[PDB]
């Protein structure tokens, strides 16, 4: 299907803008995000609506659309 | 002011 994309807020209110399929397992965003940042990946947290983001994850499973956002804190 | 960041999330030839 399409690409959704996702806005990433940080904790300082940058945002980065992921494109995912709907079958794409997140931990591909959140490593994506983590190496942008400098950071390791186990070094934070990402939520969606507050609840945690699996490395399994789809957008599919979390009920995720067009211009959604994920909120990045530390671990 | 930060620009737009949009980032896509997208073996018989080996030789080692």
């Amino acid at each position: 299907g399409e690409y959704i994309k996702l806005k990433v807020i940080g904790q300082d209110s940058s945002e980065i803008h992921f494109k995912v399929k709907m079958t794409t397992h997140l931990k591909k965003l959140k490593e994506s995000y983590a190496q942008r940042q400098g950071v390791p990946m186990n070094s934070l947290r990402f939520l969606f609506e507050g609840q945690r983001i699996a490395d399994n994850h789809t957008p599919k499973e979390l009920g995720m659309e067009e211009e959604d956002v994920i909120e990045v804190y530390q671990e | 002011e930060a620009e737009e960041r949009v980032v896509v999330i997208s073996n018989s030839s080996s030789r080692y």
